[PDB]
RNA sequence: AGGGGAUCGAAGACGAUCAGAUACCGUCGUAGUCUUAACCAUAAACUAUGCCGAUUAGGGAUCGGACGGCGUUUAUUUUUGACCCGUUCGGCACCUUACGAUAAAUCAAAAUGUUUGGGCUCCUGGGGGAGUAUGGUCGCAAGGCUGAAACUUAAAGAAAUUG
């Protein structure tokens, strides 16, 4: 459930970068 | 003799001390890898080590030590009481650190312990009782030199000197001869013929 | 942040610029214990986190949750490595994982398929490795085809510099941690295979540690 | 070593074990080098001249390094009548 | 009534730094500690003084492991140069005759090496 | 899983062995599986020896011994505390326990 | 392990595969034609 | 019982090499074994070998020098055309540049590369690289 | 089907316990337990590990045969027998180790397998229905061997870790 800090992480690159509406 | 002259013969004086200290007496148990360093087995008794072959390995071990750039990179280990004093005296005459008694495992692997060392060579009195020292040497690429009896593990032991390894006098005498050879290859003794002024009994053990 | 203080003898020599390149360390097989050594010789090393998965543990009051992270790095020119570390905090684990990855960087050997015309593109031979019920096999391929593999192992081969290859998998490959560790072991063994072109005798030279004198 | 137009393309050329000939891989901890000094006519140790050997971790674990060194040292004329084949 | 590590650890360093300055008397040892140490409690000072005066009572009869002070070391390395006048290995002075005793098959080894002139006595060995 | 390498039986090299009767519940178990204890004791307990000694008519006398061999099934062995459960690593140790020879 | 491996043992290998092929469930329902017999649809798509 | 002396010789060599020895002994000796060793010897994979002659079958003592990875035998000696010879080198050879597949033909036993030059085919018996 | 029938004891009859006790506990007790002449052919019939052949590591015990040796013991005594030391062939097993193998427990084989081929026979393909229905065959009977389908389901199961 580690999805809290992905909004303003900028310290790693995820696979499927979640596009925002 | 492509790389050694004839002046390295044992001579009558050096041999005379060896068999007077019972350095030619082994244990009943015989390892398969120690078969070459066996002259004959006594009828109804123990094996007998070949003292003639002992000198060549002793000289070879000394020649490896001299190759080290600074003497502080050589480390000498002992745990049993019979070898505590001889190790410390060996460290004082030449240049070397000495570790006597408990080894404090993690010395060669952990970099935050107080007794952290980075040696280039290790000399061990007894492979069986100093297994922890040998085990950590296999992690960081250091060759091992050890004194061995008729029965002894030889894992990670590149150079083996056949000796009693358990006598009171035998352990001290071998460490004394090794120190003398190291100084001989350097300019300290200045000559093979001249005698050394330190007495063999200094490298012994005292009860109190 | 500020300048680092070397702790090992090797670290001091690196700081003084007494060794040429990282392959000098590789030739003599010396252990590395300081991550400031790797990034001094190999800049522009890319990092990319694979996934994070929780792990539980039962206690009297309840269940204790920790987070495990898997990170692999590489330069796309013959160097690659990965590290795994778990901790009580998600952010803390990622930072520690990157450090472990840097310590394990290894070189790869790249060969030709058929005739050689410069810039080797594929594996020299076929190699395989096993890590706990997962086996991965790699086969050299002709120039022109891309990498044929699952998305998990395609990323690792991309960062190792290998361009063309064939892949085969066996066992329970759904265990992602086991799959990556098996691929990493197969590539590491490329230099362990004795091809006939390596039969030529080499000259032994003294290690840098022995012939240099360190500072106080 | 590999070539394309006569120039080396290998990243580096690894070394070989002296006892068995296997390639000593990187990260193979437990592999050591043995350097033996060279003596002059009067017994002093010559500086800068030495003989180098390399042993892989595999032979050390088996416990055969002692016999391997004896055979190699005797071959290079360093020892007398200490190693032989039965 | 068991003393914790803080009292015991502090007592060890005091003894080795200032060995002669304090004696077997508990009353005098109480006044030495507070002068050469920073203690914020009288009760803590009393306990420190109680342990250190107990330690020197057992020091008076034989040394104890874990304690080292300057007077003790210097005496130790004075004793370590002890050396006899006649060597134990040397046997010419020892024994009723200079020549020593060996067994039969050792002499055969000596013959192989060429040192026949060594004066030895050979005795057969067998039990069966 | 095998809990013991020898199956807790000590029977290899043969097919059958005749059973015996338990000394407590009269159960049938193979002879090699039972726990056997050999005991040597006196006819009378040590406090009573003096009363017998001075009441004899043969000057000095030596009371005879009695020899018994009790043997139990495993169910009756660990309920009477003849033997007890050991740890996983301590199971593979068949040396007899060192009897106290000083008794404080 | 345990298969016949000789150069003239093509009869045993062919016979063995035919017999053990019935242990499969997908193939067994195809060979017996249960759909043509038991299914409410006569092996068709709609009805 | 002994049904393939060639497999016994090749298996015994492989075990000794993997454990690091330098010499091997082979108890039964035959013409096919000797002709197989000669092909390996001419490529430098082994050194001299000598066949002591007892009156039953003789023995062989081979000298190893490393350089050898594996040597195996195919037990059913299939029949291979000249056109399908490229299928086998893809199967049981680590790479295209090196490695040899041993065949038996009416012109003696030979490796897979000279047979292409002479345009001959036959039966497959083993491999080594 | 005959002979035999001491002891134990399926079935059965009583005494206690218990809310109940057609059981566990106690006193009796038939078939059986033994043997001769014929049937039956199943067991956790287990090392849950098929048979022949090759190679791979150290050790000390033990049973049978042969060979070598210093002594002790002993006899109408020597040679033989008993004890001691060493080598070797064939067995029931064990300890340490891992270069190796496995998911692991663990293994001198369960190793020489993604770098896959020494020879041969039998058996298994998610869990239930089911070793059931039916046909055939053997048996005095009890039963043995061979052996389905309709229908139903997203999990059963193995080794280890923390509570
Ligand atoms: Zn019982």
């Amino acid at each position: 459930e580690g999805e809290a800090e992905l909004k303003d992480e900028q310290a790693a690159e995820e696979i499927a970068q979640t596009e925002k509406k | 003799p492509a790389n050694l002259p004839s002046i390295f013969n044992p001579t009558s004086a050096d041999i005379e001390q060896l068999l007077a200290a019972q350095c030619h007496i082994g244990s009943k148990n015989l390892n398969v890898h120690m078969q070459p360093y066996v002259w004959k087995t006594r009828a109804d008794g123990v094996n007998i080590i070949n003292l003639g072959k002992t000198w060549e390995k002793l000289v070879l071990a000394a020649r490896i030590i001299v190759a080290i750039d600074n003497p502080s990179d050589v480390c000498v280990i002992s745990s049993r009481p019979f070898g505590q004093r001889a190790v410390l005296k060996f460290a004082a005459h030449t240049g070397a650190q000495a570790i006597a008694g408990r080894f404090t495992p993690g010395s060669f692997t952990n970099y935050i312990t107080r007794s952290f060392k980075e040696p280039r060579l290790i000399v061990v009195t007894d492979p069986r009782t100093d297994a922890q020292a040998i085990k950590e040497a296999s992690y960081v690429n250091i060759p091992v030199i050890a004194l061995c009896d008729t029965d002894s593990p030889l894992e990670y032991v590149d150079v083996a000197i056949p000796t009693n390894n358990k006598g009171r006098h035998s352990v001290g005498l071998i460490w004394w001869m090794l120190a003398r050879e190291v100084l001989r290859l350097r300019g300290t003794i200045y000559n093979r013929e001249t005698p050394w002024d330190v007495m063999p009994d200094l490298y012994f053990y005292r009860d109190p | 942040e500020k300048e680092w203080q070397p702790v090992t003898k090797l670290g001091r020599l690196v700081k003084a610029g007494k060794i040429k390149s990282m392959e000098e360390i590789y030739l003599h097989s010396l252990p590395i214990k300081e991550y400031q050594i790797v990034d001094y010789f190999l800049p522009k090393l890319k990092d990319e986190v694979m996934k994070i998965k929780p792990v539980q543990k039962q206690t009297r009051a309840g269940q204790r949750t920790r987070f495990k992270a898997i990170v692999l790095i590489g330069d796309s020119d013959g160097h690659v490595g990965l590290g795994i570390k778990t901790s009580k905090e998600v952010a803390t684990a990622i930072r520690a994982a990157i450090i472990i990855a840097k310590l394990s960087v290894i070189p790869v050997r790249r060969g030709y398929w058929g005739a050689n015309l410069g810039r080797p593109h594929s594996l020299p031979v076929k190699q395989s490795g096993k890590c706990g019920s997962v086996t991965v096999r790699l086969i050299p391929a002709p120039r022109g085809t891309s990498l044929v593999a699952s998305p998990a192992v395609k990323r690792l081969l991309q960062l190792a510099g290998i361009e063309d290859a064939y892949t085969s998998s066996s066992g329970s490959t759904k265990t992602l941690e086991n799959t990556l560790k098996a691929t990493f072991a197969a590539v590491a063994n490329t230099y362990g295979f004795l091809t006939p072109n390596l039969w030529k005798e080499t000259k032994l030279i003294r290690s840098p540690l022995e012939e240099y004198a360190d500072t106080l | 070593m590999e070539n394309d137009r006569g120039e080396i393309v290998d990243l580096y050329v690894p070394r070989k074990c002296s006892a068995t000939g296997r390639i000593i891989k990187a990260k193979d901890h437990g592999s050591c080098q043995i350097t033996i000094a060279k003596v002059d006519e009067n017994g002093r140790a010559i500086q800068g001249e030495n003989i180098i050997y390399a042993f892989s971790g595999f032979v050390r674990a088996m416990g055969e390094s002692d016999d391997a060194l004896n055979r190699l040292a005797q071959r290079d004329g360093l020892l007398k009548n200490v190693w032989s084949a039965q | 009534r068991v003393r914790t590590k803080t009292v015991k650890k502090s007592a060890k360093v005091i003894i080795e730094k200032y060995y002669p300055r304090l004696t077997l008397d508990f009353e005098t040892n109480k006044r030495v500690c507070d002068e050469i140490a920073v203690i914020s409690s009288k009760r803590l000072r009393n306990k420190i003084a109680g342990y250190t005066t107990h330690l020197m009572k057992r020091i008076q009869r034989g040394p104890v492991r874990g304690i080292s002070f300057k007077l003790q070391e210097e005496e130790r390395e004075r004793k370590d140069q002890y050396v006899p006048e006649v060597s134990a290995l040397d046997f010419h002075q020892n024994s009723e005759t200079g020549m020593l005793d060996i067994d039969q098959e050792t002499k055969d080894l000596l013959k192989h090496l060429g040192f026949d002139s060594i004066p030895v006595n050979v005795i057969p060995v067998t039990q069966s | 899983v095998k809990k013991r390498k020898n199956n807790g039986r000590n029977k290899k090299g043969r097919g059958h062995v005749k059973p015996i009767r338990c000394s407590n519940c009269a159960r049938c178990t193979p002879k090699d599986k039972a726990i056997k204890r050999f005991t040597i004791r006196n006819m009378v307990e040590s406090a009573a020896i003096r009363d017998i000694s001075d009441a004899s008519v043969f000057a000095e006398y030596t009371v005879p011994k009695m020899y018994l061999k009790l043997q139990y099934c495993v169910s009756c062995a660990i309920h009477g505390k003849i033997v007890r459960v050991r740890s996983r690593e301590g199971r593979r140790n068949r040396a007899p326990p060192p009897r106290v020879r000083y008794n404080k | 392990g345990g298969k016949p491996r000789g150069l003239n043992a093509a009869r045993k290998l062919r016979n063995n595969r035919r017999e053990q092929r019935w242990a499969d469930l997908q193939y067994k329902k195809r060979a017996l034609g249960t759909a043509y017999k038991s299914s409410p649809f006569g092996g068709s798509s709609h009805a | 019982v002994r049904t393939s002396v060639l497999h016994d010789a090749l298996n015994s060599i492989n075990n000794a090499e993997k454990m690091g020895k330098r010499q091997v002994m082979i108890r039964p000796s035959s013409k096919v074994i000797v002709k197989f060793l000669q092909v390996m010897q001419r490529h430098g994979y082994i050194g001299e070998f000598e066949e002591v002659d007892n009156h039953r079958s003789g023995k062989i003592v081979v000298q190893l020098n490393g350089r050898l990875n594996k040597c195996g035998v195919i037990s059913p000696r299939y029949n291979v055309r000249l056109a399908e010879l490229e299928k086998w080198v893809t199967k049981l050879l680590p790479a295209r540049q090196f490695g040899y597949v041993i065949l038996t033909t009416s012109a003696g036993i030979m490796d897979h590369e000279e047979a292409r030059r002479k345009h001959v085919a036959g039966k497959i018996i083993g491999f080594f690289y």
